[PDB]
């Protein structure tokens, strides 16, 4: 990996271009808490349902969605969860869940300049609630991280991103906030008309996360 | 410093004093010395501080990754497991530390635990300063036949015992219970002064 | 190995094709347990006969069957065999047999990315009863690893995944199950009419595996 | 504590007492020191628990291991020998130890094995803190061309013994025989109890 | 050497004495035994200096970082465990001393470590060869129920006792308390030594 | 890295050029401190404003803005905090700040002829008070680096310098310095009119880094 | 050495081609022991005779012979011998000889993917009497291995074996046995009329091995 | 235990009892000290058996391999040799063993080795706990112009005469001659306690 | 190095071309001994005569002689000696030279696979006699070793290799061995006539070795 005449790295390009061919997902936050939602897209009856859980806990208190190259992806989840466990361990509390994703944002920064090893084509968004209150960044190959009110990442990114653009409502209770989420998630990569069965979660400040039960989500379906 | 487990029926029973003490200087009169390690599983410190404290860092951790990556809680058999292998790898150069782990999986279990990495399973066990008064009593009433609150009382009185012929432990006892009903529950500070004076008991 | 301006790694790509080349084999959950299937294909009269196991065991409850690169199969295999060893050496008990998988993907995921070193030119299926129940999972050169009710691998992969895909009944208690496999393994490679002496293990929740002996699998053949 | 292996005919029998003590205090009284190691083949522990946990857990692995990649049982020579290496390797920073491994190949064999990795074949081999009493009473009453059937009553007898004369051994003992035709197994606990009684002993 | 920390409604009071000796040869007669470690938290030092020293260099530096990184003050408990963690990690070559970390974030609080990593909050502690003596006076006179300013005098009294019956004590005793209003505040040593005046105090 | 016939090292150049595409950001002397002054330009509704600083604090007494390749920077900043930290605890004070940039600087220049590794693609200014006075330094890619008297960085370089090149006025008091800057920056990068919400510090000999807020800021603006 | 785009190691392929240029040779289970027979082409007088041993000893009970580069083959002979000690010495007996083979296979596999080192372009076999009974398996330089009832190697292989998977007769005594095979070796490289001076050795269950003496192995010839 | 090797016109002999023992406490009855280490020599083991059996075993393959590579034996000065080096090696965390080897190669040679590589040759040497006894009976009966029957007497007689003065020593003794003729042959258990017999010997 | 699509190593190859240009030697087993013998070929008066030594001594018994790149040759030979006294410090006897020469050969091999690293180019003669007796090895860069009766290396092998294969005579004692020696190699390299002043060394069972002084040279001559 070099830089270009341009100024630019070719190969955490090309990384950018496997992301996008990811499966869609977003997050917002909302009330008093933030949530996750990622397009569970199936395929055939052979698969074992849940098991392809694309919303991860890295936590009880903060979770994590991926998108790009599936292995890459796991990987990079395991030494954020590992990760995770170390703050605890020595400071006895993770105080501020910026630093988590740093932390793994360094990782993969490394893999862009230390020559003889190919990026991480995977980008990821972190969300939970902190010591700050609740949180969420998003993360790319190129160790590039920022936080948002909401955002998206995957396939329908531009699309779903800009619905939220638009019709973002700030502090949007839970039931809504969802509705607005998967209405917006629809939008989106809904070029194909069904929406399938999303995977969504949610915490709220006070307590820990919970995920959306099959009929629960179906509610909102 | 005294901390006992007992096993039955359908529930482990877990309660220490909580005194810290440097030789005669009773210097700490409420430290804690039980500790919930995963969400039906807790254990009972008792040796050297400093080793006791981290070690139950590095047990609530591994614990709580093993849980997210395999979908489902370590079994107690299993974290006792762990321990061991922990502890008797550093055997030359020990935690000076006497561990005591119960908790509940697919029945009761209560575990004995030593600097060297031994491990063995009973049906109740005290660790420390005041181990042999309990054992006393226990020793003469328990009975696996008893209830969760026949349970409760039977280990206030044994610690009380105990507070009174061993003066390296004291403070207020406390204890936690563990079922898979409710899981592991901390009764409150109250509720066990109360039995405490209910019973004649006294501190 | 590196990105494609399409953000594909070729090597990982071509190391496909090598699995691709390799014989035909598949299980399937059942009625209470899970089975595996391979179609032993032999040659000459002076091969030893069975010594040519395709379906290998990690452990009296875990199995595995691969195909493409043999070399490399077996230095895999032999990999997921100490580390099946290793988690019992240190935990007492293999709980959950997902991790022992992920645990030998992340490896094959290593040369994925770290220069210097040809990928694995192999794709093979664990499956087996653990803590949870039964299981069945594949895991192909990029590290990507899935869970499924029943699927295949090798060189008919798409054929008898079809078959399956259409003709897969959930419960079927075993003897029916090892039928309608054997079918679907026959359909699919036997464009060559002749299925010839396949291979077939299975085990159930409770007990240890069992492999089928020549009279046994000669009797659904 | 105590073991003892023995040697007969076409089979093998071991058996244990399973008291586990610190100095005096005996704290627990039911602890396991009899271990299968792989399908023909068994185990006893003697010595410090620890040391003796892990490498049972060792020796499980690697026959486990080996049966799989040899497609064939491991011998009981060969399990001996590995595990002398691996003890005598360490001699200076020892496993402290006393290990009996008996099984059964081509023929029944049971061997003795030091902290230092020194092994030797016998035809019976007592170790543990009781040792002598049982090596009297075997010494005294063993007969090569006894029955399995008196074989487990002589090594009841013989751990009995001990029982008596050494405050270290103590609790329920409990025998396995392992032989070719039904492969290893462990009597069950009242049937070893049973032929106490009928033999007039104790505990 | 002296140091005492003290917990009181909504602030911690800390202080000292100050004399540094070499067994019965009192060399310096105005050490620093009270360090601001953070805006809002303080340490006490105790033990070998040399080691002290260096120990509050890394404190205050790895506090720092922290802040400016995570953008909110580390919390007491966690500059506790850290120190905890750093101090048992090297227990066999162990830092000599004896720290005493007070501050307040969501509320006030007061940890001892020892040279092993072992720490523990209370309401109030000592630290120091002079100890024994304040949690005399302490013992006997401290109430939740005070004020910031009786604290003050309190504090005062108390290490003035010792500096009576301990010859390792001595010289001029300053305070500090913090609070959340105005943050780490040092007393001026006029203020101190006017309070040792108006107590009839000496020294 | 190596060599151009004509003695460049083309690499380090592309560097460069990563860094003009970066925002723009400046730095000046004043009456007795120094002030720091980025181009903040956001742009949807959805970042969570504030948290995007281009102002980074390394200590108390001094920060420093960057630009070029986010990561990159990102990683040099922490590098730079700790190192400030490592001086801080060895000889228990940063008397020199010109110090500390000549180790940030060393440690781009390794990169510089390291072989199998990538240039760092940032430049960054360093500005607080130290030991010796208020301190202004500014450094790129190639490791090189300068004091001025005031300078900026980033896109706008070029324009804004020449700016204060002319109208720089020496010991300009706070309050009209920062106004010479924010006519500067304006001036400069605003070819697109609105200046948007610039991110200014300032910190003045004898105490510790202000950072001004958004009302403070809106005054000038 | 890496994936062609058909998913081929071309480095492994050429290494096969040094082998197919290497002398003939065989061996095949009989009676109830097995035997090894190689073609010993000899040019000058002036060659030492013997001391060209194709047939060599890793132990008493077990023997290789080898073809393709003779430096090659040798390494991995002693390699084999020393790797047999190493059982001998830990276990205190090499049970089963499939091991042995295994591991010199696993070495010659690491070669096939380990980056910077060329292949041993070497295939061998290796054939004895072990605690299953007489074993006989055949190693390519892609580290693939095989059991046989018999199988040949080097210049003629193919013709050989065709001979014997044509005439090969199961449990065939010694002396026959021995006589099938120098007809079958004979028959193939025999396009040159003379059979030459053919280095044979066999072992019987029971009994260590017995190379065949110069008018031995004439009387058959 | 007691071994002993005797050189003899063209022949060695090599012998030893076989009593395994923990201090008095003697425990195996049937050990083996007499080991073939290739075709055309033999080795005694002496001192502690862990140490003895691992260093038999390198000997063993050790010796194969070099046979194999070089297409003739190792000649008896070379393995005396390579065995003096092992051991002086490591002499700071020796192999605490007392080795004598004997074989024939151009002409028969014994060496006593010692834990530290002292290897030194001689016309034959006894080693071990019973030693000096058949020290005795050598000096006194053996010459050079005697019979390999003579000598396996000499040599039974000499065993016997240490078994009577050394509670170390016991069990069977049992004898190998190795001759350029024969080779390393280990006479019949039979035989031996026959000439036991005849020679008016006991045990 | 690597190999062709026709299973070669080209380097390996290449390096045989530069011991080819190198000067002629041989040597030849004889009555109870063996002698070897090498073209001194000289060309300045200015050299230091003798002092360019082609036939070397590793020890007392045996001796080499070597042809291709010098200071290949030479570094070679060191090593051949060091491992000598190492085999006698260890063992205490060089009792197999076969063995020495075989540790030699490994140690070229080495540098047919290892990657960045080139090859020995050149090629040696051990000669002396051992615990078995008179012996006699030749070396090739590709590490290939055998036991001649008689051979020869360097410049003219082809031709005086040819004489021998017709002229050798077996138990030949010294005087005329010597004799059909020096013959041989004057047919051979002798295109030019003069065969200047050959180097002659022999040792014979029993005793060490010896070399021939100019006028004992001379009288052959």
């Amino acid at each position: 990996t070099v830089f270009s005449p341009d100024g630019r790295l070719f190969q955490v390009e090309y990384a950018r271009e496997a992301v996008k061919k990811g499966s869609t997902a977003l997050g917002m936050k909302f009330a008093n808490g933030v949530l996750l939602i990622s397009d569970k897209k199936v395929r055939s009856r052979l698969i074992e349902q849940n098991s392809i859980e694309k919303i991860q806990l890295i936590d009880d208190y903060v979770a994590a969605v991926t998108s790009g190259l599936v292995a890459d992806a796991r990987v990079l989840v395991d030494f954020a969860r590992i990760s995770a466990q170390q703050e605890k361990v020595t400071y006895g509390s993770l105080v501020n869940i910026e630093n988590l994703v740093k932390r793994v944002a360094d990782q993969m920064q490394q893999y862009t300049q230390y020559g003889g090893v190919r990026p991480y084509g995977v980008s990821l968004i972190f969300a939970g609630i902190d010591q700050i209150g609740p949180r969420l960044f998003d993360c790319d190959p190129a160790g590039t991280i920022n936080e948002y009110k909401a955002t998206a990442i995957g396939s329908g990114k531009d699309a779903v991103v800009s619905f939220l653009e638009r019709e973002y409502k700030e502090n949007l209770p839970e039931k809504e906030a969802v509705t607005l989420g998967i209405k917006a998630l629809k939008s989106s990569l809904e070029e194909g008309e069904e929406l399938k069965a999303p995977e969504i979660a949610s915490i709220t400040v006070g307590n820990k996360y919970r995920i959306y039960d099959q009929e629960e989500v179906k509610k909102f379906l | 410093t005294t901390t006992v487990g007992i096993t039955l029926k359908d529930a482990v029973i877990m309660a220490t004093e909580r005194r810290v003490t440097m030789e005669n200087f009773i210097m700490h009169k409420n430290g804690k010395k039980l500790f919930q390690i995963d969400t039906y599983t807790g254990m009972t410190i008792a040796g050297l501080v400093g080793d006791a404290q981290v070690l139950v860092r590095y047990m609530k951790a591994e614990l709580e990754l093993y849980r997210l990556q395999r979908r489902v809680n370590m079994p107690i058999e299993a974290v006792a497991t762990l321990l061991s292998n922990m502890l008797n790898q550093v055997k030359y150069m020990p935690y000076m530390v006497q561990l005591l782990v119960g908790g509940i999986d697919t029945a009761p279990h209560v575990f004995s635990i030593d600097a060297a990495g031994g491990s063995v399973e009973d049906i109740y066990a005290s660790t420390g300063s005041g181990s042999p008064f309990v054992y006393g009593v226990l020793e003469s009433q328990y009975s696996e036949k008893m209830t969760v609150d026949e349970g409760v009382d039977l280990v206030i009185r044994a610690i009380s015992a105990a507070k009174q012929r061993d003066s390296a432990s004291g403070g207020m006892i406390d204890v936690a219970v563990i079922t898979r009903k409710d899981g592991y529950v901390q009764l409150p500070t109250d509720q066990i002064e109360s039995r405490i004076r209910k019973l004649g008991l006294i501190l």
